[PDB]
């Protein structure tokens, strides 16, 4: 099975996102707005 | 859809064309900050027009009073200093981002296919800038202001039937005097609305195939738009310009110009170290390494003909240097002697300084010499690089 | 207000609980002297229910009629003689209601759903639709433009696209002509042709004015000056079709052929023997279907297999009818097929909407709601002795068979004719 | 050739550098080939089978985000890329011969470029 | 001399249209004396009287609600249980929909044969339904069946067999749906939705959960999960029709025996695993499909927030589309008419989901990937709207509409019975419809203005997108529009 | 009423006027209404008849013609003209009233004009 | 598609698909979903196993045979033998081809 084809079958809720660049604030944070 | 009603305004034909030319065209993601000194040029542009205009409200155009007009602008005209410092920097500042514009395109042959009109389009903008700013370095009337005008002018008595012809029909007489300085400020003043013109159709002419980015790869698969992403990355380079540009204008504002032209023209004397400014140095380097008055003025033009010349050279089909090991090289190779030949021009005519001009301009010429056989010879390497 | 949805909101005036056993009322029906029919039925729910019903559809179409019935259901509740569609549409969304129209081949429909409270809105918007309707050029040439994509997205759906297909294919005269017309009687449908359509065949003695939730005085007060100055037209024998059997095919490629197999059985004007179908249908995208009118239905089974699979299914569903007829039913399946038949008519029966439905479904078909009671009663006398000779005198009959999709493997239709 | 590895170190070199220049974003050599380049690379590009093409679009993209992103791709992936693995040389020579028999026969070429 | 008027064909096909526009200008008014297009806040508290929804609590925790109609010939009895997904663990994930599957797989007293031969036998029907918080088990038979129909719920939700070659056989079952019917396409960009809007939280995680899970599931994980979940506290039987609420009472406090006693509420799994909202999109591109749909939504409010009804007025304001809508060009919705008249979507729906502690609001919209842009604009347009100009017609008319859909819903055992168990589960209590028509009033134009600047005014939004989208616009596109610079 | 020739003498020269200068170049008086001047126009010709639209697209090209050529109609036909017999006046006021319609009950545009 | 505008041509064929049950109904003109398959893998293929040197006849008429021969011998004497097969036998039947 592809891997863009898994993705969209399967809904995955432990995104990671890249970090090189830019590091997340943990989830379930206020808005930096 | 059919539009039957008025959505986001920026659709409507009042703004489309500024919607579709300016805020919405695709770019590639992966631009870096080199391709942001296009922008940058145009504020250049921009700043030379507006503080020029405002100069020319108090500057006279006449042999008698040119000196003393611009010394009244930097003395009773309040705020003069800054808009003469502005306009005199920002020439300068014109050419540091246009040269840098200029290599950016070299290391990843933005001249190639299919951006050859833009290449070709932007030699006629750098020879547009050189006439433009040598005109009004006149316009003050010093010492290498008259001196300055004496030698390029007299580059037409090269033409042997009717050289000595167009020199008087440049000076106006017999000499250089104020029919010189009154049609120089009168071009002066047309020239950079051509110069807009220009960069209006320069950019026009990149549009209809978008930028070539750094991989030198089809990006069509990437693109974004450039409101607002290259719009902040743009931004960023605008401010830093401003702190670069400022610290010539308050801490170092005659640095980059000769006292000599703090001198009122004198036609009798000559100063012993007559040279231009310094983005025509690597110029006026190579007009100089040449014994022979019609071989260095066709020397210059070859290096136009060089330039325009280089969009229509067969070649490889790779474009960025980051993929052109040699091609990098003889990139990095060019800019050491492109900054030699500006040094050596202000050097005087003396050994070493001759031998070294020579073969720096022997250098220069090598390069667009060796780029079309190096094409012909990488044109092979997907056969014998194989798997 | 403020407070937290768990905690009661204070100062609210609560309405007195009706009673856990409350007695159902009865349908009060009045005919007017033009030969309308008003019946109503008064119901504790708060939701109202008001429906027009005519007697008419694709059986009076032919020719020079083809399409006029399924653009009469899309220019339902369109501009009127008296109001605008923008207007109309604003009327009944500030009422909170509903608007639905259906065409079939022998009954169109007009119903408004909205609270009880609203029913002279409800009245008088539903009459004015059927009764005026502008049928204005540019609102007819968008249901038309729109009807052109709906006949496309119909092979989508084989299921619709063959129970379409083999009523043509088994039947010959007025009940052959196809609900969806093809896209060449549609460049021809006009607003004047829908008008001379409607003028001749939406009589007053050939409407129902069925309503559920309403009190029959009121609805008498508002409907009545609505409709009492309609003429007085003598009733016109229905056109007669003639059951004779026939075969639909259609090569389209594909690997899923679709196919239809399907017998003649009575009408509902045949009280019996049309109970027995719908058992028949409840004792068997793979189903068995029914199509029953007033006087001749169709009962048949579906099916879907592959390009080469496609010669065992067809025999494979002639057996079952085969073994039906010839007696291999058990009475568990036979009991089980009842209570389903049984409960399945008695659980639509709660919904208001069909109620209303089948007050005007059978005050048009008869004349009269028959009792639900003396259906269940009919259902739970069937014996397997019935069963069987029904199945075998139906299936005794000619035989209509549609397929689409790859027909390659298909074989003929007395190939299959002969196994029945 | 000067230009064979096995014959010549120095076009070892430059094939090394070559390599480990493409690998570092997962691109093939073939893939700096542009279709804007020549309407011969466009007609070579338009005649091989949808998957390659697809893929090869893929590559680009994936590239484009690391660049973007100032990345290279992981060690691990780094280790099964295939930088000289040819999938367009063999159409484009072949597109060449065409149009260079069209040329010699008197015919008119079969696409042109845009003037700029 | 000139032509008579109706010589020329096009002079008389002039002369028709006009004759024609002629009895437009002349309505009999006998036909508009009733309806009327402005919208009038009504309040009519008479027609709206209904049974006695009587509750009983037992002494184990369990809640018995009935709605009786004796009238009626038909009852639908069920149990609803405060259990779902979102209580389930990473490790667990997938074993409630696990359960819904062997539900009906075998009993000491009745295999999977005997269960479904009595259920044909009697007419009847079993439906079971899962989601992320609830989940639901209920029976539609007649009158004379639902002693019956609560025997057979009882015994499958307390003797289940759970036979691991059942199991092994579901397995495979669930194994091939999770892979195989995946092209509901609405549902998957909701499961997307809930993913990347609930990241790392218990309500981002999908109902059928993972293969690796699935593939793992035991016969104890079965027995631990009802264990742990279905105790007496957390479910509500509810049965609507033909029914006696002491008749009902009496059969649950004889069959439900054998129920888990654990004293932990739902209130307290939730605080102990909070859910919170994270604005982030997913973007599925895939250009061989003909049509993109998308969903973007805002965190929205939980069931027991009084700005939750306010959130459905909101909602009805937006309202729902599609291609066969007659008169979409002409409703009162705003963003429905910009739809419409301009042929920009498929389909377009506007959704308001609630959860304990959360909830999502927001528009799913079917579009060409031609129309993407024209109509992300008018999408975010209409909704920021909401925070700046609100009329009193457009409120009035949102709310005659909310009042009669939720009324008109309420039509056989079913729906009633489901609103019993739903609405126990969420408020605790069954809310009367004119308290409910009360909180609706109370919703004006400065309500709507207030609750729209509270969720949507420069707000965080969540993406689910997929197919031909790459004319979508981009995340900062969407979070730029959820403010107007002009106020 | 002022406006109206049967009472004002000056209206019927005013008419007379006009419909002389019509005649000549075979032109009614509604032909003179643009779909670029309003889109209230342009909504009414759309829901004219395609009889109507292209006796009055005929009607223009023929004008232009003759107003190209600087001529006017022979008097054999000027003599069968109809200046004010009219086709769009009835429709324009319908189109407007349902326009007044929307506007009154808070509806959006049905159509608008683009912004220049 | 312009197969609709000459009805005999569409009637002629319309028959012999409905006339026959076997090879023979297999249409001239394949249906578009039949042609969203075929390839030049597909092509090449069928013309192998169809195309022997038993089922093809070289006719000239207008030519010397012995010129004929000088050039086609050694052109097609490379071609293999193959034991022939027989043509699929066909059966003709009733049937009703209809498309209101
Ligand atoms: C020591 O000594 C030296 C210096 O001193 C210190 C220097 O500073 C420099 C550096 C200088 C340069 C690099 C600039 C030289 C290059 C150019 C192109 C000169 C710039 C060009 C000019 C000054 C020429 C100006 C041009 C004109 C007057 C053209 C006039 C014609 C016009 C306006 C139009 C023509 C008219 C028609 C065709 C008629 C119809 C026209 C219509 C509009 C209708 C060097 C090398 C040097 O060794
Ligand atoms: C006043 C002078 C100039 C202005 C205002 C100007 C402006 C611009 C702008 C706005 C762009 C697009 C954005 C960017 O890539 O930076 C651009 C691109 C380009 N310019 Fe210039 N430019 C000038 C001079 C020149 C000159 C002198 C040359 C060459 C001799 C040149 C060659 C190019 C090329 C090749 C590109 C495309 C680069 C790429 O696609 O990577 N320009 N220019
Ligand atoms: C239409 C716009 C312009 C006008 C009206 C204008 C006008 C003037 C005037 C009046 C002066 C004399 C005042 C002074 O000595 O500073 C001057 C000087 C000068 N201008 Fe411009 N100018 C314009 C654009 C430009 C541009 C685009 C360039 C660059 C290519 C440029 C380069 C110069 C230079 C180098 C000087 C001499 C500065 C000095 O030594 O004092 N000008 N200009
Ligand atoms: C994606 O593509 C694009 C780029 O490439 C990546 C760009 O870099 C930029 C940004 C750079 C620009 C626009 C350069 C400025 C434009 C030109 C032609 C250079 C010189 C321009 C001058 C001097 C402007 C003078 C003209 C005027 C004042 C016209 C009159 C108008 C008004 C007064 C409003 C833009 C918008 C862009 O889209
Ligand atoms: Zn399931």
């Amino acid at each position: 099975v592809p891997a863009t084809v898994e993705a969209v079958k399967t809904p995955n809720s432990k995104i990671v996102y890249d970090d090189h660049n830019h590091e997340r604030y943990p989830p379930g944070d206020p808005s930096k707005r | 859809t059919i539009r039957n009603q008025r959505f986001s305004l920026l659709k409507q034909p009042i703004s489309s064309t500024l919607n579709q030319h300016l805020v919405d065209y695709p770019t590639p993601s992966n631009l870096s900050y080199w391709w942001g000194f296009g922008s940058l040029a145009g504020i250049c542009l921009v700043i030379q027009i507006v503080t020029g205009v405002f100069l020319a409200m108090h500057y006279t155009p006449h042999v008698d009073l040119a000196f003393n007009s611009v010394e009244h602008i930097m003395r009773d005209v309040e705020g003069g200093w800054l808009l003469r410092y502005m306009h005199a920097n920002g020439a300068s500042m014109f050419f540091i981002v246009v040269y840098l514009h200029i290599f950016r395109g070299l290391y990843y042959a933005s001249y190639s296919s299919p951006r050859e009109f833009v290449w070709c389009l932007g030699v006629v903008i750098f020879l547009l800038m050189i006439v433009t700013a040598f005109i009004g370095y006149v316009l003050p009337w010093g010492q290498m202001s008259f001196w300055g005008a004496t030698v390029i002018t007299s580059l037409a008595s090269a033409i042997p039937v009717v050289g000595d012809t167009i020199v008087t029909w440049l000076w106006g007489g017999f000499s250089v005097d104020n029919a010189t300085l009154n049609r120089f400020f009168s071009l002066h003043y047309l020239l950079p609305f051509i110069l807009v013109g220009a960069s209006l159709l320069h950019l026009a002419a990149l549009h209809q195939y978008g930028s070539n980015n750094p991989l030198g790869v089809h990006s069509e698969m990437d693109k974004i738009a450039f409101y607002p992403y290259f719009y902040v990355k743009d931004l960023v380079g605008w401010v830093a310009f401003a702190i670069f540009f400022s610290i010539w204008i308050f801490y170092a504002p005659n640095v980059l110009g000769h006292p000599d032209n703090y001198i009122p023209a004198n036609p009798m004397s000559t100063p012993p170290h007559i040279v231009p400014e310094w983005y025509f140095l690597p110029i006026y380097a190579i007009l100089r390494s040449i014994p022979d008055k019609a071989g260095g003025v066709a020397a210059i033009a070859l290096v136009f003909i060089c330039l325009l010349a280089l969009p229509f050279f067969k070649s490889m089909y790779v474009r960025s240097s980051s993929f052109r090991p040699i091609y990098q090289g003889m990139f990095w190779l060019l800019l050491a002697d492109c900054l030699l030949l500006g040094w050596i021009g202000c050097q005087p005519v003396e050994a070493p300084f001759v031998t070294i001009g020579q073969i720096s301009s022997l250098v220069f010429f090598l390069f667009f010499a060796i780029t079309p056989i190096l094409g012909r010879v990488g044109r092979g390497i997907p056969n014998s690089y194989t798997d | 207000a403020l407070t937290s949805l768990d905690m009661p909101l204070q100062g609210v005036s609560l309405p007195p609980p009706l009673a856990d056993k409350v007695e159902p009322s009865k349908l009060q029906i009045t005919t007017l002297p033009n030969g309308l029919k008003i019946a109503s039925e008064t119901t504790p729910n708060p939701a109202a229910s008001i429906g027009l019903y005519v007697d008419c559809g694709s059986i009076y179409e032919a020719p020079y009629f083809h399409g006029a019935t399924h653009l009469l259901e899309r220019m339902a509740f369109k501009s009127t003689l008296n109001r605008t569609h923008f207007r109309l549409v604003r009327e009944i969304e500030a009422i909170g209601g509903n608007t639905s129209a259906s065409a079939s081949r022998e009954q169109m429909s007009y119903t408004i759903d909205a609270l009880k409270t609203y029913v002279p809105e409800m009245v008088e918007v539903l009459i004015d639709s059927v009764r005026n309707p502008a049928f204005l050029d540019w609102e007819v040439n968008e249901e038309l433009r729109k009807m052109k994509v709906e006949i496309a997205e119909l092979a989508k759906n084989p299921m619709g696209f063959l129970l379409e297909a083999i009523h043509s294919a088994g039947y010959s005269g007025p009940l052959a002509s196809p609900l969806y017309a093809p896209e060449s009687a549609l460049d021809r449908l006009n607003g004047e042709l829908l008008e001379e359509f409607m003028t001749e065949n939406f009589t007053a003695a050939r409407m129902v004015l069925a309503a559920s939730g309403v009190e029959h005085e009121e609805l008498l007060k508002v409907a009545e000056p609505l409709t009492s100055d309609l003429p007085n037209v003598p009733p016109q024998l229905a056109p007669k079709s003639q059951y004779v059997g026939g075969d639909f095919r259609q090569h389209t490629g594909g690997e899923a052929t679709h196919f239809a197999v399907a017998f003649e059985v009575p009408g509902w004007n045949n009280e019996k023997e049309a109970v027995t179908a719908t058992v028949l249908q409840m004792l068997m995208s793979c189903t068995a279907f029914t199509s029953i009118f007033n006087d001749t239905g169709l009962f048949g089974i579906y099916g879907c297999s592959s390009p080469q699979f496609a010669a065992k299914a067809i025999e494979l569903a002639a057996k079952e009818l085969k073994d039906v007829a010839g007696g291999k039913v058990n009475q568990a399946h036979l009991d089980r097929a009842k209570a389903a038949t049984k409960s399945a008519v008695l659980m639509n029966l709660e919904s208001r909407m069909i109620a209303a439905e089948d007050i005007g479904r059978q005050i048009l078909t008869y004349g009269e709601r028959k009792p639900v009671d003396q259906f269940l009663k009919s259902v739970d006398q069937l014996t397997l002795k019935d069963i069987a000779d029904f199945t075998s005198k139906v299936i005794s009959k000619p035989l209509t068979m549609g397929s689409f999709g790859d027909v390659l493997a298909v074989p003929s239709y007395d190939t299959i004719s002969s196994k029945f | 050739r000067l230009v064979d590895p096995r014959k010549n170190f120095l076009a070892r070199m430059h094939m090394k550098s070559v390599s480990n220049r493409l690998r570092r974003y997962g691109l093939r050599y073939d893939d700096l080939y542009d279709p804007l380049y020549d309407l011969d690379i466009k007609e070579a590009l338009n005649r091989l089978p949808r998957e390659i093409v697809d893929a090869r679009n893929q590559r680009l993209m994936r590239a484009m985000d690391l660049s973007m992103k100032h990345e290279y791709l992981p060690d691990n992936l780094q280790a099964v890329q295939t930088p000289f693995r040819s999938y367009l040389q063999d159409m484009l020579a072949l597109v060449k011969r065409e149009r260079a028999e069209r040329e010699a026969l008197g015919a008119l070429p079969l696409y042109q470029r845009t003037i700029p | 001399s000139p032509p008579p008027p109706h010589l020329m064909p096009y002079d008389h096909a002039a002369e028709i249209i006009k004759n024609k526009i002629k009895k437009l200008e002349n309505p009999d008014k006998r036909f508009l004396k009733y309806a009327s297009p402005h919208p009038i806040l009504a309040s009519h508290n008479h027609i709206l009287s209904a049974p006695e929804t009587r509750v009983t609590t037992l002494p184990n925790g369990l809640r018995v609600a009935t709605e009786s109609n004796l009238s009626a010939k038909t009852a639908t009895v069920g149990v609803w249980i405060d259990a779902g997904s979102r209580f389930e663990s990473d490790e667990t994930n997938g074993t409630a929909h696990f359960l819904e599957h062997m539900i009906f797989k075998g009993t000491d007293r009745r295999t999977v044969r005997a269960l479904e031969e009595e259920i044909e036998d009697i007419g009847g029907h079993l439906n079971a339904y899962t989601s992320r918080e609830q989940t639901t088990y209920y029976a539609k038979v007649l009158d004379s069946n639902v002693n019956q129909a609560l025997d057979v719920l009882a015994d499958i939700l307390q003797n289940s067999k759970f036979e691991e070659q059942r199991i092994n056989r579901e397995r495979d079952v669930i194994l091939r749906e999770m892979q195989e019917v995946e092209g509901q396409t609405d549902e998957v960009v909701l499961d997307h939705l809930h993913a990347t809007a609930f990241q790392y939280t218990p309500l981002g995680r999908t109902i059928l959960g993972p293969a690796q899970n699935v593939k793992s599931i035991t016969r104890e994980d079965l027995q631990n999960y009802i264990k742990t979940h279905y105790t007496a506290s957390r479910m509500v039987i509810a049965a609507a029709g033909a029914v006696k609420h002491e008749e009902v009472v009496e059969q649950v406090k004889k069959l439900f025996t054998k129920l888990s006693s654990d004293p932990t509420t739902t209130s307290q799994l939730v605080a102990n695993e909070p859910a919170s909202f994270t604005g982030s999109e997913v973007r599925m591109i895939d250009d061989d499909l003909p049509l993109a749909q998308f969903a973007v939504a805002f965190e929205g409010a939980s069931w027991t927030d009084p700005d939750s009804v306010a959130l459905m007025v909101m909602q009805t304001m937006l309202g729902s589309w599609n291609k066969n809508v007659g008169g979409g060009k002409h409703v009162g919705s705003d963003l429905t008419q910009r739809v419409a008249i301009n042929e920009i979507a498929e389909s377009i729906m506007a959704f308001n989901t609630n959860y304990k502690d959360t909830g999502l609001f927001g528009v799913y919209a079917v579009a060409k990937a031609d129309c993407l842009d024209d109509l992300s604009y008018a999408i975010m347009y209409e909704v920021t709207k909401l925070a700046y100009r609100v009329s009193d017609a457009d409120v009035t008319r949102a709310r005659n509409q909310l009042k009669s859909s939720l009324l008109l819903h309420m039509d056989g055992t079913s729906p009633i019975a489901e609103d019993i168990g739903r609405q126990l589960l969420t408020y605790g209590r069954r809310i009367p419809t004119a308290e409910l028509f009360a909180r609706i009033d109370a919703v004006d134009a400065s309500t709507v203005k207030r609750v729209a600047n509270k969720y949507i005014y420069d707000k965080d939004i969540a993406i689910s997108a997929i197919g031909p989208i790459q004319d979508l616009p981009d995340y900062n596109k969407f979070r730029r529009r959820t403010y107007w610079n002009r106020y």
